């Protein structure tokens, strides 16, 4: 029935988990370290917070053209 | 296996490990 | 008449006006 | 005419139907 | 034990004379589900029109609509 | 009373920032056409170049009871600015009904509040009644089975 | 059903598969609860980790920017967006995911999926109670968290200017929301909130008292020093002395419970009633119908420079919260208020 | 044992036949709490205005001086006094004692002694009834919280004026000022306490639902289903076998709470330990240990301050800070 | 002076449910 | 009156809890 | 008229309290008391559709009734007038007064059709047992569900304004204040005149 | 089913319920009278 | 089944979790979010 006590003790679990868990950890590490998190989720880099034109907190101030405007005042 | 228990356990476990590796990577990010 | 002046006319009193929140990309 | 928001909403209806069909297929499987 | 026999009661008696009568199988539940799905789609359309998430050519969705 | 229009000492039209709905009270500021603060009714009244008595703003009015009455020197300018942060300045009779002073709600607001409260209470009522009609056998008794 | 032939269809097979004992119960409600709840928790964990709030609020609320668990949050959209549902396909995002994250659409995603997950969860409670043939008092009790969630995350922002004034999904975000209700609504002075506070405090009191009383009337039921192993689920006798408990609390407090029925119904009743009263109060606050002031007190203090109360002190504190919080709280309002018009006390 | 004065007194005090048990802890609980009740009621009804901040600016707090139940409060002791033990005999007159805040000190001291002896009396009745004694240990958490807000926090801040006012609006005032100066929301012990009351309500609702749902038929849609048998039988009703199955099937059927004793121990221990934690959080913030301070923790590559929800909380906190005691500060840095 | 509206509301909210509950208790205790 | 109503309500609540403590129905079945 | 109706309904209530054991409420097949709830629902839906169609085709259109309140977009001039129905997408404009007669006509026709369908067609056994259609508590739960759905809808339209919520009757809107509706119109009029 | 109503029932209110109702009414009045008088 | 002790597995997972929490607390004093 595998009541979660025998599987954790068995080596069959840890043979296939000595690769999957470290590979996922390394995948997350590279996902952060390659800038892919910034590119995918749109968070600005520490050097990409203030553009030369605006030096204050950005404001969306529009609804139906919000996509075009956020493309305008984002970090290019 | 690939039963309901496997699917639920892995749907919890895999993104948590991915996010934990991501956060451990972000611990060494400096401005 | 002057849509630029009346937009600036209502600029100081109230920042939440529809006339401001629409077409704010061009400003 | 057919506004882009309406076209996107109809595509969203199609996508929601696809998701519901996928959930039905997954529960008919296993 | 005999109920109050009434003129209007025996007039309206057939409309209450088949309580518990049902159709075998699932009946028209498929057509019911189709109508419910169409109703949900229509409710989504009017909700998004009133939410201004569904812009239409003739719908202004503002107080000028009654101008 | 009319549209309270405010001018600087040298001459430029200032505007009182209107009160939003979230604020029970709001600071009285008069800002420029460009969007820069030029005067206010200050709390501290001992600093800067924004108090009314040193900026020198004047209120003109262009409406019914006040059509050409310009006030520049006294605290009536500050009073009219505070009234102008509430929108158009109107004359009110507070002695007929012995009026309170605090703003009341509209029938629209009362209707909406009563109906939303009743709507949640009836959500609970529907949940309870659906519970009772699906679970009639256990709400009455299952007889040791 | 009901002594009928009932030729089988696809529904009977689907019901048989869904209503089975597993590691996790699925049921029909699992067609909604499992995806909606998984997406809500995953979206919250993703927004707290990667999705920024620099565009909408002008602040950092994610782990990629330097925020803690108590600090990062899934922030609400901008006030200029209003009550837009903020679909990915909607007119705002226009099918662009990386800008949909930047536009605050993840908040709407998490909120709608959490609402439907709560719906699916209390449906699951109904389904499991029907499967085990028990009354759905768990669902009746869970109706109050659903009411609180609906009134707080839906009804209040729908009554206000937009989703921007809704609670952002986080910790410091919720603290901001709480302080905003203190400064702008005087939420402590609201009698419905007082009823909710009384309900929660009384429920915690009831939990502690009931647990301590049962654990201190546990009977012998064994010889070892650990009473936990003295319990047997097979036996048909009560594990604690209700008579002893009733006499103890009658001579300590004056009143005591005599019915386990009434005791546990009261334990169910107090927090549900408190949370429902607080939900009604938040509904009242959705339209700014707040119990902010006491007219007699304010007129008395207006005509008297001597009359002061703690309520007047609270009113003065709320004024400072509003004045010193609005400028950095609402960037849409563009409140560039100078420091001299902001109120100050002496020397601080 | 029957013809002796101290004997008859001892077996009257320790008697379990009293309507309310007195005991040797009750001989101290009853007079102090009756004194506190009398003085609190009389002060709440007709207390003259009292100068809380030591700046000759009294606040009313009493109904006959023009306020309601919500805004009426027995106001704390004067700041000029400090924690200098001001009873009636240390005053030259009752009017002076009332103007300086002596009723608050009297009620707080008597209330602290009364709740401590109430805990001792709970232990004493558990001992005299053959019970187990840890109901007093469970009660030690609200006593700790009351001590933290009425005694320990004034000790740490150096003045009984810092004590929580005996009222409702005064309680809110104490809350807001405490927020402004200690950032209680960002204090982990306070988060533990909030989680404790929320989980206490959660577990109370769960326990009530599971015990009220798991029944066999003994009460019908009428008052009672006694048709099977009337009162006077030991054939027990209820269930904890199907209730545990329902709770298991609710999530994953492995978090086993099949032991009723373990379940009730958890119900007892969780809000008690969390209220212990939040009371000690208040006691630590009495000595200005304060909450988390993440103001301007997030800076960019050039070093500009990126705003934060913690920064918004900071703005609200300093807005509270400039309002508190508008006239009681002469120097910039708030230390006393 | 005197808020007679508040007085009437408070007096009615006290009198009507208390009298209703007292009448129910009296008729319950009269017929066991 | 203002304070009289508050005093009356408070002493009414205190009288109710006093009657509940002392003149309660005697407990039956456990 | 409402007071006289209240008195007549009071008298009818007294008559139904006294005369409750009517043979109309008795099942002819078994002799026990029962209600044919699907048929009652069909009759009630037919009547509701007839009322909706009449209110939308005769009252609000002004062919027999007076119409409804139509006002200025800024609430200056308003009066009770007949309203021509709007059958296009503009009929789903919440602020279009023409969408109310069109809605009531179409919904009345559809309600009449559904009432005829429920009058003629019995429910299936599976659906009858699943929803407990033989019980009055189930229809109580469903009716309460529809009722607070409608309550949420009317509260939303009340708060956000609609054609059925005139400004001259219910006051202005908080969104009209926040969005500078009247202020913008006043400034536009002043600018056009100047 | 006959001249009397078979659904005839009586209402039962014991002293604990009377105390709870009176306490609820008086506590609600205590809480809300400060706001009704305002 | 029973090849590696369950207490040893739980102990190793406990050290990994404690080390991860230590890294998380150390990262609050360096890099982003370190207020410097
Ligand atoms: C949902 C239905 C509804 C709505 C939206 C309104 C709305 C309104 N009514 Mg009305 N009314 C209603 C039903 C409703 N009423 C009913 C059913 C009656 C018959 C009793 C009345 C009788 C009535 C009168 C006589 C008057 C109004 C008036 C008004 C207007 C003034 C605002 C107000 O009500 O005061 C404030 C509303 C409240 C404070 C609501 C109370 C909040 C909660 C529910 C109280 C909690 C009860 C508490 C537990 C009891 C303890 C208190 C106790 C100590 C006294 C307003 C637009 C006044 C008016 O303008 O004249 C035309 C007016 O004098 N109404
Ligand atoms: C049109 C809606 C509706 C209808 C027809 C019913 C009908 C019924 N309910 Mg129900 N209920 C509803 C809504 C409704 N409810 C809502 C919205 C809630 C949430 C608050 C509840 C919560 C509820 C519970 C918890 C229970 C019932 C019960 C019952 C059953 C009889 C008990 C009874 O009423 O005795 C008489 C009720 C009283 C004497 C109440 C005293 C008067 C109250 C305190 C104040 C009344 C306010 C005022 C006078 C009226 C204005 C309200 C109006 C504007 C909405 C009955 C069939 C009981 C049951 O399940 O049957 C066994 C039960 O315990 N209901
Ligand atoms: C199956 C569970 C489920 C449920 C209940 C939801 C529910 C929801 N999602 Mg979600 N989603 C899901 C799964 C689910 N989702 C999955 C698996 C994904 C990954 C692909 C997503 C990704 C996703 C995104 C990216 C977004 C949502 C959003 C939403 C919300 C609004 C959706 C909407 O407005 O369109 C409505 C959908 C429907 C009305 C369903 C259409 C049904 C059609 C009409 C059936 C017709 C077919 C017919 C039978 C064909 C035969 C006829 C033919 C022969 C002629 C909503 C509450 C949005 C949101 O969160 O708002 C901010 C959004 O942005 N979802
Ligand atoms: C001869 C019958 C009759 C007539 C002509 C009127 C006429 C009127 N009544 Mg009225 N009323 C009546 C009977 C009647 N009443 C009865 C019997 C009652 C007791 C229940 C009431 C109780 C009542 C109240 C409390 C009020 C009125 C009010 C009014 C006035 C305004 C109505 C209004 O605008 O609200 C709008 C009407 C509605 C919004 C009804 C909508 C119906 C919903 C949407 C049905 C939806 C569910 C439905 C089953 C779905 C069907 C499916 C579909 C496909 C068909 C108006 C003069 C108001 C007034 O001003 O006082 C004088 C007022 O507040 N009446
Ligand atoms: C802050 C307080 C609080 C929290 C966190 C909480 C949490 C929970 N309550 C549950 C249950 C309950 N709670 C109950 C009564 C109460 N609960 C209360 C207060 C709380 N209850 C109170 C005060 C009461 C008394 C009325 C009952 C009666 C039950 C149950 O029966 C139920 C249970 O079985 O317990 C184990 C659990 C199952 C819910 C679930 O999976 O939904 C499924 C739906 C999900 C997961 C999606 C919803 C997502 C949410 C609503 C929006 C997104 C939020 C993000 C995911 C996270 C944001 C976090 C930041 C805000 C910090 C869950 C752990
Ligand atoms: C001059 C004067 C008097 C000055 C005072 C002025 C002033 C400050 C007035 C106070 C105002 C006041 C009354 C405020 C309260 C107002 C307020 C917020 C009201 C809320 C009203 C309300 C309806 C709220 C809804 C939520 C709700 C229902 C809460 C109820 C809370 C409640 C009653 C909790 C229970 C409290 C309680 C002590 C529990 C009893 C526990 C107990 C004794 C168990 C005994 C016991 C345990 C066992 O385990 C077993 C086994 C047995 C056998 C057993 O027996
Ligand atoms: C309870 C049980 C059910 C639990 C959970 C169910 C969850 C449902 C989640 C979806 C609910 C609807 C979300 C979108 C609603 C919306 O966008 O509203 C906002 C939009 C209107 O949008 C507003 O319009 C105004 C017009 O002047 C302004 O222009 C505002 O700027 C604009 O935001 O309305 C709707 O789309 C639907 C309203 C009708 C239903 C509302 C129900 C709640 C009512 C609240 C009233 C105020 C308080
Ligand atoms: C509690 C409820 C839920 C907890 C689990 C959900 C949240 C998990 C994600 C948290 C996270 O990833 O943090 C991730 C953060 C990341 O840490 C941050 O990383 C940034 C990288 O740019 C910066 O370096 C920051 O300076 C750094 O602090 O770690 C922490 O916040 C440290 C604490 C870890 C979180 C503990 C939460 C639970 C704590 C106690 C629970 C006790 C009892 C619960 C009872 C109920
Ligand atoms: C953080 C600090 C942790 C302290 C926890 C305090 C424990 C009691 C608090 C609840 C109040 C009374 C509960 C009522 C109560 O006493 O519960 C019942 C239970 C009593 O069990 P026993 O009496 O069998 O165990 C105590 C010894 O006699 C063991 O033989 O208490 C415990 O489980 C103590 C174990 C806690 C282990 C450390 C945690
Ligand atoms: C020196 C002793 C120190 C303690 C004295 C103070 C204790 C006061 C007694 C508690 C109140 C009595 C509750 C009446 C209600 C009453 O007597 O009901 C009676 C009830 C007993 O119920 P039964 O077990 O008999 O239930 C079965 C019945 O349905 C059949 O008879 O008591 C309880 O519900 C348990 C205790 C709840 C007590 C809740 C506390 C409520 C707080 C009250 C605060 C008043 C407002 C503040 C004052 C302005
Ligand atoms: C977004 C989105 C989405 C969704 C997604 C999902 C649903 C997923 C996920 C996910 C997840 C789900 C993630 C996670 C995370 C997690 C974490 C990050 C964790 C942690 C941390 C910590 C710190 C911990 C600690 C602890 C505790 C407290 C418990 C036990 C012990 C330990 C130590 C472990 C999609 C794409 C659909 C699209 C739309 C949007
Ligand atoms: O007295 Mn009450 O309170 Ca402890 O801080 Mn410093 O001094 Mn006052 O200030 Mn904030
Ligand atoms: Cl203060
Ligand atoms: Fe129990
Ligand atoms: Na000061």
């Amino acid at each position: 029935e595998r009541p979660f006590s025998d599987i954790l003790t068995s080596i069959r679990y840890w043979v296939i988990h000595s690769i999957t868990v470290p590979s996922l950890f390394i995948a997350g590490w590279l996902f952060v370290s390659t800038g892919l998190a910034y590119d995918v989720f749109g968070s600005p880099r520490p050097n990409e917070y203030f553009t030369e034109d605006r030096q204050d907190a950005p404001l969306i101030t529009d609804r139906f053209n919000a996509l075009e405007q956020v493309k305008k005042l984002s970090a290019q | 296996i690939f039963t309901v228990r496997w699917l639920a356990i892995h749907a919890i476990a895999v993104p948590t490990i991915f996010f934990l590796g991501a956060i451990t990577a972000m611990q060494f990010i400096q401005r | 008449q002057r849509v630029r002046t009346v937009l600036d006319m209502d600029d100081p009193a109230k920042e939440e006006t529809v006339k401001e929140l629409r077409k704010d990309i061009n400003n | 005419s057919v506004t882009p928001s309406l076209k996107n909403f109809l595509l969203s209806l199609v996508a929601g139907a696809v998701v519901l069909a996928a959930i039905a297929g997954a529960v008919t499987a296993v | 034990e005999p109920g109050i026999v009434t003129p209007l009661g025996t007039l309206l008696r057939p409309l209450n004379s088949e309580a518990g009568k049902v159709l075998p199988g699932w009946g028209t539940t498929v057509l019911m589900a189709v109508a419910i799905l169409l109703f949900a789609v229509f409710l989504l359309i009017i909700l998004e029109i009133y939410n201004s998430s569904l812009i239409l050519d003739g719908v202004t969705n503002s107080w000028e609509s009654l101008a | 009373l009319g549209h309270a229009s405010f001018k600087d000492q040298e001459g430029r039209e200032l505007f009182v920032r209107r009160m939003p709905t979230f604020f029970e009270t709001f600071p009285v500021v008069l800002i420029d056409k460009d969007g820069v603060v030029r005067a206010d009714v200050p709390f501290r009244k001992a600093e800067s170049k924004y108090s009314i008595e040193q900026v020198g703003v004047s209120v003109t009015f262009y409406g019914g009871e006040l059509n050409g009455l310009t006030f520049t020197d006294p605290s009536t300018v500050k009073k009219y600015a505070r009234k102008a942060q509430l929108g158009e300045i109107f004359e009110f009779d507070r002695s007929t009904l012995q009026s309170d002073g605090v703003f009341r709600s509209s029938p629209r607001g009362w209707f909406t509040f009563g109906h939303l409260s009743f709507a949640l209470l009836f959500f609970f009522g529907h949940i309870w009644h659906g519970s009772r009609t699906i679970f009639r056998d256990v709400f009455a008794g299952i007889d040791e089975d | 059903i009901g002594t009928y032939q009932e030729k089988r269809t696809w529904f009977d097979d689907a019901d048989d598969w869904l209503r089975q004992d597993r590691f996790v119960f699925v049921g029909w409600s699992g067609l909604l609860l499992l995806p909606c709840a998984y997406f809500a928790v995953g979206g919250w964990l993703t927004g707290c980790t990667f999705v920024t709030s620099w565009y909408t609020h002008g602040l950092a609320s994610s782990y990629i920017e330097g925020c803690n668990f108590l600090t990062a949050a899934v922030s609400t959209p901008a006030n200029s967006l209003g009550h837009s549902l903020l679909f990915v396909w909607g007119p705002e995002a226009q099918g662009d995911l990386t800008r949909w994250f930047q536009l605050g659409g993840l908040w709407a995603f998490v909120a709608l999926h959490g609402a439907f997950g709560l719906i699916g969860f209390m449906l699951r409670q109904f389904e499991i109670a029907r499967s085990v043939n028990l009354r759905p008092y768990n669902a009746i009790a869970f109706s109050a968290p659903i009411a609180v969630f609906v009134s707080v995350f839906l009804i209040y922002p729908l009554g206000q200017s937009g989703w921007f004034f809704a609670p952002s999904f986080g910790v410091a975000s919720i603290f901001r929301f709480i302080l905003f209700f203190q400064g702008f609504h005087n939420w402590t002075l609201n009698p419905f909130h007082m009823m909710g506070v009384a309900g929660v405090l009384g429920a915690a009191l009831l939990c502690a008292i009931h647990g301590a009383t049962v654990e201190n009337t546990l009977f012998e039921d064994g010889d070892g020093a650990n009473t936990f192993r003295a319990f047997n689920p097979t036996q048909a006798e009560e594990t604690y002395s209700m008579v002893t408990a009733n006499r103890f609390w009658s001579q300590i407090f004056g009143v005591a419970f005599s019915n386990k029925r009434w005791l546990h119904f009261f334990m169910l009743f107090v927090p549900v009633t408190g949370l429902w009263m607080s939900a009604l109060g938040v509904v009242g606050l959705a339209l700014n119908l707040r119990a902010y002031d006491f007219v007699s007190q304010e007129i008395r203090a207006a005509e008297d420079p001597e009359f002061e109360t703690f309520y007047t002190k609270n009113i003065l504190l709320n004024e400072g919260i509003r004045a010193w919080m609005a400028a950095q709280d609402q960037p849409h309002e563009k409140l560039t208020l100078p420091e001299e018009v902001l109120p100050r006390g002496n020397a601080l | 044992e029957n013809t002796s004065l101290w004997a008859r007194f001892c077996e009257w005090i320790t008697s379990t036949e009293n309507r309310l048990y007195i005991g040797w802890f009750g001989v101290i609980m009853i007079p102090t709490l009756l004194t506190a009740i009398s003085v609190y009621i009389i002060a709440f009804i007709a207390a003259p205005p009292v100068d809380i901040d030591g700046i000759r600016e009294p606040v009313s707090g009493s109904l006959l001086y023009g306020n309601n139940i919500i805004t009426g409060a027995v106001v704390p002791t004067s700041n000029a006094i400090g924690l200098h033990f001001y009873p009636i005999w240390e005053a030259a007159s009752l009017d002076e004692w009332l103007y300086n805040g002596g009723p608050y000190q009297l009620v707080v001291c008597h209330f602290f002694l009364g709740v401590c002896c109430y805990m001792g009396r709970e232990w004493e009745l558990s001992y005299r009834l053959g019970m187990r004694p840890w109901i007093a240990v469970a009660y030690s958490a609200p006593v700790a919280a009351a001590t933290a807000v009425f005694i320990i926090y004034p000790i740490g801040q150096g003045s009984f004026s810092d004590g929580m006012p005996l009222g409702i609006s005064g309680t809110f005032n104490f809350m807001i000022v405490f927020q402004a100066e200690h950032n209680i929301l960002m204090h982990p012990f306070h988060m533990f306490g909030v989680a404790g009351v929320f989980g206490g309500s959660l577990f109370s609702a769960m326990h009530g639902s599971l015990v009220t749902s798991s029944l066999i038929r003994e009460t019908t849609e009428n008052e009672s289903a006694n048709a099977g048998y009337k009162f006077g039988q030991e054939e027990e009703t209820y269930n904890i076998v199907a209730a545990h199955g329902y709770f298991g099937r609710l999530i994953f059927q492995y978090a086993s709470f099949n032991n009723s004793r373990s379940l009730h121990f958890f119900l007892a221990v969780w809000p008690v330990v969390c209220i212990w934690l939040t009371a000690l959080g208040i006691s630590t913030m009495a000595f200005n240990l304060n909450g988390f301070n993440f103001n301007q923790s997030v800076v960019d590559s050039n070093g500009r301050v990126l705003n934060t929800w913690a920064d918004i909380i900071n703005r609200a906190n300093l807005g509270m800070e400039v309002m508190h005691e508008r006239n009681a500060h002469n120097f910039p840095l708030d230390l006393a | 002076e005197v808020n007679i509206l508040g007085l009437t509301a408070t007096a009615l909210f006290i009198i009507i449910p208390t009298s209703f509950l007292l009448i129910l208790y009296v008729k319950t205790a009269a017929s066991e | 009156m203002e304070a009289l109503v508050y005093t009356f309500l408070l002493i009414g609540t205190l009288g109710i809890i006093f009657f509940s403590i002392f003149f309660r129905e005697p407990p039956r079945i456990a | 008229s409402h007071i006289v109706l209240s008195g007549l309904l009071f008298l009818a209530s007294v008559w139904h309290w006294v005369y409750w054991d009517l043979e109309l409420f008795r099942d002819p097949r078994t002799g026990k008391t029962a209600l044919d709830l699907p048929k009652i629902f069909g009759i009630h839906l037919f009547l509701a559709g007839l009322l909706c169609f009449g209110f939308g085709a005769f009252h609000v259109t002004g062919v027999f009734g007076p119409g409804i309140w139509v006002s200025d977009p800024y609430g200056l001039t308003g009066s009770v007038q007949p309203v021509a129905p709007s059958w296009g997408a503009e009929g789903f404009d919440p602020y279009n007064p023409g969408g109310v007669p069109a809605h009531h006509i179409a919904a009345g026709i559809l309600g009449v059709l559904a009432g005829l369908f429920h009058l003629c067609v019995r429910p299936s056994i599976r659906l009858y047992f699943g929803l407990s259609m033989g019980s009055i508590e189930s229809v109580l739960s469903s009716s309460i569900a529809a009722v607070f759905w409608a309550a949420f809808v009317v509260a939303g339209t009340m708060w956000y304004g609609s054609a059925a919520t005139p400004i001259e009757l219910f006051g202005p809107t908080r969104y009209q204040w926040d969005q500078g509706f009247f202020q913008q119109e006043i400034q536009k009029r002043v600018a056009q005149s100047t | 089913m006959a001249r009397p109503n078979p659904n005839k029932q009586v209402v039962e209110l014991n002293r604990s319920s009377l105390y709870w109702g009176l306490l609820l009414i008086f506590v609600l009045a205590v809480l809300f009278s400060s706001y009704i008088f305002n | 089944i029973g090849r590696i002790p369950l207490w040893l597995v739980g102990t190793v997972v406990g050290l990994l979790a404690i080390g991860l929490l230590a890294i998380f607390f150390y990262g609050s004093y360096v890099g982003l979010g370190s207020s410097l």
